[PDB]
């Protein structure tokens, strides 16, 4: 329904009211049909140009968005005494390949015949291609050692300003809420780690009165206290760990230790883990200041300051891939009030295929939207699945180059990666070229493939196949770009162009892509002339600029903006887009018009709103869809039905000031959106929380800080940017 | 009566010298073949001497500084007293203003020649009490050890301040009682801390987190102590376990080092094997090497002594400067080590106890003998002891040899020539009971020569006490000079003051060549006979002993080291140079006794011809009590017989503090050889025919 | 004196169960698996093979195959002594599903009773044929 061009000055109100869906490659009915699920592989352009030069003419960056570990609805598992690969790249037998002979088929990936094994018998009705996502049964030769059992070594920071932040209670709550679903069969082991100025190892015997902590001093010289009982088997020593788990927050109450040695402690933990591998979960509250890894203070900067990022040390890279070598993956909870230099802790998590996760000015009593969303997150990061001691290699059809890769892993070789855990909610990039131009085929093909032992000790490869066609016109490929995943691999680069360069050269490649193409659009075909597929091209690309990775003139802090990145770099696209352009909805008038087909339930489908509050109004609320969070605004003239019969309240003075959640009133407003936000958690594994406390005078209300279309202090509106795109692009 | 004279002055002075009769001239000062010398106990017990709770008075003179004796000519009209050692003449304190001729200080009275006194200033410290726990043993050595500290916790005073150090492959020192964790901090036992690091990485009464009073937390202990298990790490096939003794004891010395410093402080330290890593290793860790023998150490096949032996001697050291004593229980089958950790109860005033494992009653008895409590429920012990000696301008010091260290103190009654730890006047003894039994060298350069020994130490109580010691001995009438000194000879003393320098001289490197040319030499000056005539030669029954005291110290195991392994030698040794006369003529010398029905029991000689058939003896080598049943006997009245030994056993196998190992052998049995040992150049009338021949011949 | 365990069906090699634990490996477990593909139905039951310092022993009980390597001097009497403890437990717990299954380590969780009992072998205080193993290979 779209070959049009779109004036994007004219149209102005050219976001659409129902969500967004990924674009169908130009490809044959039944080729389609089979294609991967464009949740768990998807490309920037859907059609792949056919040389460099034509890639280079669009402007367009050519690249793979991919979730490969995602949490599916169903799996096929195909369980063959022998998994058929091409002879001569390896590749999978998948639904892309070519039978001719029928005993002979075609390598999609590099052209080669190979024969048809007599396990395989009608040989193209096999589930190997008739399935694009697929799990295949590793044989022995798959591994390089017994399956690794489940190991979780927990490691706590319990320094003053740890112990005032009151986090170690909740988590302490959580593991042991969850204990039972840790993934893991009877081989799970679990060990746990204090730090402060000295390491504190806690060994648990069943023969003891009590667990024992064992404290080394030797900041210098780490060592590993004991041979048995500190990594212990949470199945036989079940009761040995709650009780640890229920003392271990009671211990640190009236500590005077005020400085933090992280980098002796992550090396005393490496030591702990590097005989078996694992998670390994790592709390930390404060900058590290003690022993070998410490990290200076840095002054904060203000609105004023300009584009003027890297680590500051080398020591957590270095141990992270001591750690990747040794099959652990280093999770990092920076829950800080102060500066904390993530910029360079983050490392510890990017280059072992771990995952850091950020909690502001987190405080027992004082912070309560933190303490419920860490109390969440934490549910989704202990129960969810996991696979150990994992490689993902991404192939592409003979004649296409991946050059550059994007998220939490180590890349081994040519083209290996190295996934010391490998989790349902990561998300990777890739940028590709064409190396030789593509004028053999009219189809590419691009592989993934995930060797991973389960939590019950099998080796698993899980194999995504997508296909793509081929043109050689400059206008086909454009009628295939993916808006959202040329911005999610744009995010990726510019995060890049920011350590390698600076925030300035990041911001003016952004820019720089959407009037480099199309300025070459213009000059292939007065106003602002764009395809209809990237009509949300400089919408997207402004809120990329307005988002808290890359802003400038904001007060934002600098652990913010780099845990911003660290979310570019290793979320899947749709989480990025969410973060970026929030969806917004009015929701105080909710109605029929909804999905009311489940069953029972009736859900209202209000029309996605842009983010300018010239959409808000102060006679109703507004919902915003974050994501990660579910911000409503209500108005200072709201409704009285509204506050009475949905928030539960007489008056819009006496809404609470930090609101957790919604009531769920008797009332048939309250069920509609209630029913409303259960339809929008339940679209996504990471429960988000919902503040109504985003009001008037909260002051807590960055809801605006999302109005990426209107005009701030220190940025365009979305108008003044098509305007100086267009004096750019006809220059 | 000499010998009343010398009982008395023992009783009431804990003193002993080799000559009660000094040589008044320099011409007889140089010729004295056996030096003055005196057998001191500076804290021997006696019949409820009053304490002196007021501060002792003292001599008015910066060098001096003598305290007021019996020997000080006093004048109760003047209020004035002149001292006897430097003639300064001194006014009273003001306390001592209704002083008078008729009612007089104690000190002044000669019955307190010996005096004790209190003095109550600054507030008392806790004792402090660290074991330091070897884990590298079986479960049935270590239950066993357990169950001996636990005991020892239940009767510590409840100001005393504990702390428990265990250790193995690694050291643990423990902060006691936390709450429902339980924690300590783990070292490696494979490089050495100094007081100073060792506080850094770690951190109304005082008490630390790692030294706690017993009243708060002997509950939280016995249960720690309680399950204590074994060092978790496993011992490989063929192998020793990692065991860091010397890592763990300069834990132990560094910790109290950096806590607290100058006061009363007893490491105990309980191992169950050689150090096999870490500085002071003494052995490594392959089963297939045994441990050195003496033969090893002569034949240079010993790689760990020299090194070993140094790291614990500046142990020693650093805990002897501080002031702390450091015990050692050592049992096992094979050897440990005491031959390289014997420096530290040697120069502090420490236990060294030795048996063959923790669960026999010869180890729990002699542990629990360490916490032997008086009249008052207070330990037989003193802490951080200060020798002093006052000697008249004639007398001079040239060393100690026994449990102490020289506070290098200078002054004119310092000796050119010095003699085991000498060249002071002060020495410090870290730890002291009534039995301490220090040999004092000295050297002359109307009549009486005075000395005074003055001793600062805390006592059990936490009372500061000074325990005082006067004693004089007529110098020589120049018309009778060597006549009065034969007839003054201790030769007991004498005998135990010539041995303490042999051995001296032996555990520092022929000595047997200088005990005989001080034997032949005092047969001749002292001795009766024709020259060259070796029938004529007779001894007074002042020095008739003395040969047969040296024949059985040149063939005793304190010289012949050889047949004894390394750690006996130098457990010997150490029980040797701690203890009084009596007890150490018994080591020298074993007492026999004889069981027949012909007659009660008597004593017999050392020799081949007491061993009869029909008779039962009683020998008692001070450490071990041993009965010998006779080729007949082995087999109401064959009661009373069977059973007199057994009965005389029992008794004196209590009061020694190291219970002597028991012994019941017979004719025939293996055990008869320690009997068959100390019986009997050769034989002492072969020893006697020599010495003879060489005395009436040439000087 | 230290270990390597794998326990492994004759007729094709088929890991059943195994255990490691280092802190080199990788060459070592390459010579397990070559032995547990030339074993067949005409090998000795019963059996030991050296390879420098370091010493394999095995057992095979039907048809499953219980290999341990360790340094020479670790006591062969323990080494077989070992295995058989692994042998009477497993074909006790897991004998009758052997033949049927195909899956790699289709007993992982054995991992549990093999280093239970293998602490009880490798701590002096708890308490056939020989060929060079680059031959068979
Ligand atoms: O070298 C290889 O690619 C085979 C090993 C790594 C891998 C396994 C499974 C899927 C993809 C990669
Ligand atoms: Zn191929
Ligand atoms: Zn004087």
């Amino acid at each position: 329904e779209g070959l049009r061009v779109v004036n994007l000055l004219q149209e102005r109100n050219m976001l659409p009211s129902t969500p967004l869906k990924p674009p169908v490659p130009n490809l044959h009915e039944d080729i389609q049909k089979l294609n991967c699920n464009p949740e768990l592989f998807r490309c920037t352009l859907t059609s792949i140009p056919q040389t460099q030069a034509l890639l280079n003419k669009a402007k367009l960056p050519l690249g793979l968005l991919l979730h490969p570990f995602k949490d599916l609805v169903q799996l096929p598992v195909v369980t063959s005494s022998t998994i058929v690969r091409c002879r001569s790249c390896r590749t999978y037998i998948n639904p892309f390949v070519s039978f001719l002979d029928q005993r002979r088929w075609k390598c999609n990936l590099c052209y080669r015949v190979n024969d048809v094994p007599e396990e395989f018998l009608e040989p193209h009705r096999r589930p190997e291609v008739q399935n694009a996502t697929i799990e295949f049964m590793a044989p022995s030769e798959y591994m390089l050692r017994p399956p690794q059992p489940p190991v979780y070594l927990f490691v706590f920071d319990v320094s003053h300003n740890a112990v005032e932040t009151g986090y170690l209670n909740s988590v302490c709550q959580s593991l042991l809420d969850n204990l039972d679903l840790l993934p893991g069969n009877t081989r799970t082991k679990i060990g746990f780690i204090t730090f402060d100025s000295t390491i504190h190892f806690y060994g648990l015997q069943e023969s003891l009165s009590q667990p024992q902590m064992l404290i080394v001093s030797d900041i210098e010289d780490v060592f590993i206290p004991m041979p048995e009982n500190l990594l212990v088997n949470l199945n036989e020593s079940k009761e040995l760990v709650q009780d640890l788990l229920k003392t271990l927050p009671q211990m640190f109450t009236k500590t005077l230790e005020t400085q933090s040695a992280l980098g002796p402690a992550l090396q005393a933990a490496f030591k702990l883990m590097s005989p078996t591998g694992g998670r390994m979960s790592v709390f930390q509250t404060q900058l590290p200041t003690l022993g070998v890894g410490a990290l200076k203070p840095r002054e904060e900067p203000n609105h004023r300051s300009s584009a003027k990022m890297t680590p500051s040390t080398d020591f957590y890279k270095k141990l992270a891939l001591d750690c990747s070598g040794q099959q652990v993956a280093v999770d990092l909870f920076l829950l800080s009030g102060q500066y904390s230099d993530l910029a360079s802790l983050g490392c510890i998590s990017r280059y072992s295929a771990g995952s850091v996760y950020y909690y502001p000015s987190y405080h027992h009593q004082h912070n309560p939207v933190q303490v419920q969303k860490l109390q969440k997150e934490l549910q989704r990061y202990l129960t969810r699945k996991i696979g150990f001691e994992a490689v993902m290699r991404i192939r592409c059809t003979k004649g296409l180059s991946i050059h550059t890769f994007h998220g939490n892993f180590f890349v081994r070789s040519t083209d290996l990666l190295s996934l010391p855990n490998v989790n349902p909610d990561a998300g990777y990039a890739v940028q590709m070229s064409v190396e030789e131009s593509l004028t053999d085929t009219q189809l590419v093909s691009f592989q993934s493939a995930l060797l991973y032992t389960s939590s019950k000790g099998e080796r698993r490869i899980r194999v995504h196949t997508l296909c793509l066609p081929v043109v050689s016109t400059l206008n086909d490929v454009f009628l295939g770009a993916d808006v959202q995943a040329i911005s999610g691999l744009l995010a990726n680069m510019a995060v890049d162009r920011s350590m390698t360069a600076s925030l300035s050269d990041a911001r003016d490649a952004l820019v720089n892509a959407v009037i480099d193409s199309l300025s070459a659009y213009r000059s292939s075909v007065p106003g602002l002339m764009v395809p209809f597929s990237l009509r949300l091209f400089p919408l997207f690309v402004l809120a990329l600029l307005k988002q808290k990775s890359f802003q400038t003139g904001t007060n934002a802090r600098l652990d913010e903006r780099i845990f911003a990145m660290c979310q570019v770099k290793n979320q899947p696209l749709v989480y990025l887009m969410l973060t970026t352009h929030p969806s917004l909805y009015r929701v105080d008038n909710l109605s029929d018009e909804g999905a009311l087909n489940i069953s029972d339930r009736t859900i209202p489908q209000p029309p996605i709103l842009q983010l300018s509050v010239e959409k808000l109004s102060r006679d109703g609320a507004f919902l915003m869809d974050a994501g990660s969070v579910l911000m409503l605004w209500v108005g200072k003239n709201c409704t009285q039905n509204f506050l009475s019969q949905v928030l539960g309240v007489q008056n819009y003075a006496s809404i609470p000031q930090p609101m957790t959640d919604l009531p769920e009133l008797d009332t048939p407003e309250s069920a509609r959106i209630i029913a409303f936000i259960s339809w929008l958690r339940e679209q996504r594994p990471f429960f988000p929380i919902l503040y109504v406390i985003a009001d008037e005078s909260p002051m807590k209300a960055n809801f605006l800080q999302n109005m990426i279309e209107d005009r701030t202090e220190s940025a365009l509106s979305y108008y003044e940017f098509l305007l100086h795109i267009q004096q750019q692009v006809n220059k | 009566t000499y010998l009343e004279f010398i009982q008395q002055n023992e009783e009431r002075d804990g003193v002993r010298f080799s000559w009660n009769v000094w040589p008044s001239s320099r011409l007889e000062a140089t010729r004295m073949v056996v030096p003055v010398a005196a057998l001191f106990t500076p804290l021997k017990e006696r019949p409820d001497l009053p304490p002196i709770q007021y501060e002792p008075v003292l001599c008015s003179r910066t060098t001096c500084r003598a305290v007021l004796n019996p020997l000080c000519q006093v004048d109760y009209r003047a209020k004035l007293w002149a001292c006897n050692f430097c003639y300064q003449r001194n006014q009273f304190p003001p306390s001592y203003a209704g002083i008078s001729e008729l009612n007089q200080p104690a000190e002044l009275l000669p019955q307190f020649s010996s005096i004790e006194y209190v003095v109550l200033r600054g507030p008392q410290m806790p004792l402090i009490f660290l074991y330091v726990v070897d884990t590298c043993m079986e479960d049935e050595d270590l239950q066993a050890l357990k169950e001996s500290m636990q005991m020892s916790l239940s009767l510590l005073p409840p100001t005393a301040l504990v702390g428990l150090i265990t250790f193995g492959r690694m050291v643990q020192v423990h902060e006691l009682g936390c709450e429902g964790i339980s924690k300590s901090y783990v070292f490696r036992g494979t490089k050495d801390l100094s007081a100073k690091q060792l506080q850094e990485m770690l951190g109304p009464p005082p008490s630390n987190r790692f030294l706690q009073p017993v009243q708060k937390i002997d509950m939280n202990l016995t249960d720690l102590l309680g399950e204590l298990q074994r060092d978790p790490w496993p011992v490989p096939q063929g192998k020793r376990p990692l065991r860091s003794s010397g890592v763990a004891l300069s834990i132990a010395v560094g910790l109290l080092e950096c806590t607290f410093p100058n006061t009363g402080a007893r490491i105990m330290m309980f191992i169950g094997g050689p150090a096999t890593q870490g500085p002071g290793m003494v052995v490594g860790d392959e089963l297939k090497t045994p441990i050195r023998s003496w033969h090893d150490i002569d034949k240079d096949n010993a790689k760990y002594v020299k090194k070993g032996t140094k790291h614990f001697e500046a142990l020693a050291n650093r805990a002897a400067t501080t002031g702390h004593v450091i015990d050692i229980y050592a049992c096992a089958l094979d050897q440990t080590g005491l031959l390289e950790m014997k420096c530290c109860p040697n120069l502090t005033g420490g236990y060294m106890v030795m048996g063959d494992s923790f669960n026999t009653s010869l180890f729990k008895q002699t542990f629990q003998r360490v916490f032997t409590k008086d009249m008052h429920g207070q330990f037989k012990m003193g802490f951080g002891g200060t020798l002093e000696i006052k000697t008249s301008r004639e007398i001079k010091i040239s060393g100690a040899i026994g449990p102490c260290v020289s506070l290098n103190s200078k002054g004119p009654c310092v000796s050119e020539n010095e003699i085991g730890t000498g060249g002071t006047c002060q020495w410090k003894i870290c730890g002291l009971s009534p039995t301490t039994t220090l040999a004092i060298y000295f050297e002359v350069v109307g009549g009486r020569g005075a000395i005074q020994f003055v001793t600062q130490y805390q006592h059990s109580s936490g009372q500061r006490r000074i325990r005082v010691t006067t004693i004089a001995r007529n110098w020589a009438d120049a018309q009778t000079q060597i006549q009065n000194i034969a007839a003054s000879f201790d030769q007991e003393a004498a005998a135990i003051l010539m041995a303490r320098l042999a051995i001296y001289r032996a555990e520092t490197e022929d000595v047997l060549r200088w005990l005989d040319r001080q034997l032949i030499r005092l047969c001749q000056k002292f001795g009766e006979y024709h020259k060259d005539d070796p029938s004529s030669f007779r001894f007074s029954e002042t020095f008739s002993l003395y040969p047969q005291f040296m024949f059985h110290l040149r063939r005793s195991s304190f010289l012949q080291v050889f047949n004894n392994s390394p750690d006996e030698s130098s457990y010997y040794r150490h029980h040797f140079m701690r203890q009084d006369l009596t007890q150490s003529l018994i080591m020298i010398q074993p007492i026999l006794y004889a069981y027949s029905f012909s007659g009660p029991p008597e004593p017999v000689l050392l020799d081949s011809s007491s061993i009869l058939a029909d008779r039962i003896l009683l020998m008692d080598t001070f450490f071990q009590i041993l009965i010998y049943h006779g080729e007949t006997i082995a087999q109401e009245n064959f009661r009373h017989l069977l059973q007199a030994p057994v009965d005389d056993a029992q008794e004196i196998l209590h009061s020694r503090f190291p219970m002597p190992r028991y012994i019941d052998t017979e004719h025939g049995g293996s055990q008869a050889r320690f009997l068959l040992s100390k019986v009997n150049d050769v034989s002492l009338q072969v020893f006697m025919d020599h010495l003879k021949k060489l005395a009436v011949s040439s000087a | 004196m230290v270990l390597l365990t794998m326990i492994a069906r004759v007729a094709d090699g088929l890991p059943l169960a195994a255990s490691m634990q280092e802190d080199d490996l990788q060459q070592y477990q390459s010579q397990a698996k070559q032995l547990f593909r030339k074993l067949n139905e005409q090998s000795p039951t019963r059996c030991t093979l050296e390879a420098g310092a370091m010493t394999f022993h095995y057992i095979i009980e039907q048809g499953v195959c219980y290999l341990v390597l360790c340094e020479a001097a670790f006591p062969k009497k323990l080494a077989f002594a070992y295995l058989e403890d692994l042998h009477s437990e497993f074909d006790e717990q897991h004998g009758k599903k052997v033949p049927t299954v195909s899956r790699p380590y289709s007993f992982i969780e054995f991992d549990t009773f093999i280093q239970k009992t293998k602490k009880l072998y490798i701590d002096s205080r708890a308490r056939i044929m020989v060929a060079n193993i680059e031959e068979v290979l």
